[PDB]
């Protein structure tokens, strides 16, 4: 003899991380943002640039 | 020399070796077949599951 066929094996899981970023300057949202201060000819052109 | 219409008939011995085929496991069977067709009203919803 040997013993019964029945049981179900048991197992595992991980888990963490993965990282990635995108670093905006601070020069950089003020000319973005508006106050409608811009509308005006000196940010609109080189606005697409 | 003599040789005949000749024939083969035939006399005999056989072989074989003892079974059965496998599994065994617990008391379920009148551990709860004590029941069929009162008790055991409400809730064993994932036991029969």
């Amino acid at each position: 003899v040997d013993q019964p066929v029945h049981n179900y094996m048991v197992k595992r899981i991980h888990k963490r991380s993965l990282s990635a970023a995108f670093a905006i300057a601070s020069e950089a949202l003020s000319l973005l943002s508006n106050t409608y201060v811009d509308g005006t000819e000196i940010d609109s052109s080189l606005r697409i640039r | 020399p003599v040789d005949q219409p000749v024939h083969n008939y035939m006399v005999k011995r056989i072989h074989k070796r003892s079974l059965s085929a496998a599994f065994a496991i617990a008391s379920e069977a009148l551990s709860l077949l004590s029941n069929t067709y009162v008790d055991g009203t409400e809730i064993d919803s994932s036991l029969r599951i």
